[PDB]
């Protein structure tokens, strides 16, 4: 949730500045944890 | 209109669950004592009858026994790192800070309709909810990390009412961040045209 927030909240970066949405953030955290 | 209802409902649910967790005494099922020392009464001389109990954050109580329902006030400081941890578990600042942040969250959602042009109020709501969940995490760790400095235990529904509140709060925080993103995406399209 925090990763999603810090990545997509700012309107001065947006089309989206990155791919770190909520669904992708969960995937990133999972992959990170699972090594 | 339809995505704000889930946010409003979720914020109320999370605040309610975290106020009932902090207020109720069903955080732990231990086997200790719930009555003060019976010096003269000599009911058990000194060490009373250890029976099944249900503890919370402020009061310990007794399920079974002749004193069923008597609730003593948990004494944290008995007799640096250990002292600081005992001052954070006694005050329960983090379980109570979450409540204050969950309450502030909903206030922002309330203010998000009397001022429909200040888009920075919906962002504040989301930050309060995410931060509230963070405080819940710390509170849970602090609570668990304290009960291990003292000795067949289970967790009650008031422990899972704060754990559930964290999940609800984090999900609402996502919905309030998405609404902020959506709000700002509706002001660019118009300006592009
Ligand atoms: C004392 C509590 C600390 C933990 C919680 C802190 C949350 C602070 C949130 C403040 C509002 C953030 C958004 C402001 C937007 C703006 O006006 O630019
Ligand atoms: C611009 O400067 C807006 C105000 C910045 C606020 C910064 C603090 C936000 C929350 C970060 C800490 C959260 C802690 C959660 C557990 C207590």
């Amino acid at each position: 949730v925090v990763l999603f927030l810090v990545s997509r909240f700012s309107p001065y970066e947006w089309q989206p500045p990155n791919e770190f949405g909520i669904f992708n953030s969960l995937w990133f955290s999972l992959g990170a944890f699972m090594q | 209109g339809v995505q704000m209802l889930l946010t409003i409902v979720g914020a109320f649910a999370a605040f309610s669950l975290m106020t009932i967790a902090v207020g109720t005494d069903y955080w732990l099922y231990s086997r200790g004592v719930c009555k003060t020392k019976s010096v003269s009464e000599n009911e058990t001389s000194k060490k009373n009858e250890e029976v099944m109990t249900h503890s919370g954050l402020w009061r310990t109580c007794c399920l079974e026994g002749n004193f069923k329902g008597l609730c003593k006030q948990i004494d944290h400081f008995p007799e640096t790192a250990e002292y600081f941890l005992r001052a954070v578990r006694a005050s329960s600042i983090f379980p109570i800070l979450s409540v204050i942040l969950l309450f502030m969250g909903g206030l922002c959602i309330a203010a998000s309709e009397f001022y429909k042009t200040r888009h920075n109020i919906i962002l504040s709501a989301g930050i309060f909810f995410v931060s509230a969940g963070l405080s819940n995490i710390i509170g849970i760790i602090v609570y668990i990390s304290a009960n291990a400095g003292d000795p067949s235990y289970s967790y009650g529904w008031s422990f899972y009412f704060g754990a559930l509140s964290f999940i609800i709060a984090e999900m609402v925080g996502v919905l309030a961040v998405h609404m902020f993103i959506d709000r700002h995406k509706q002001l660019r399209a118009t300006a592009r045209a």
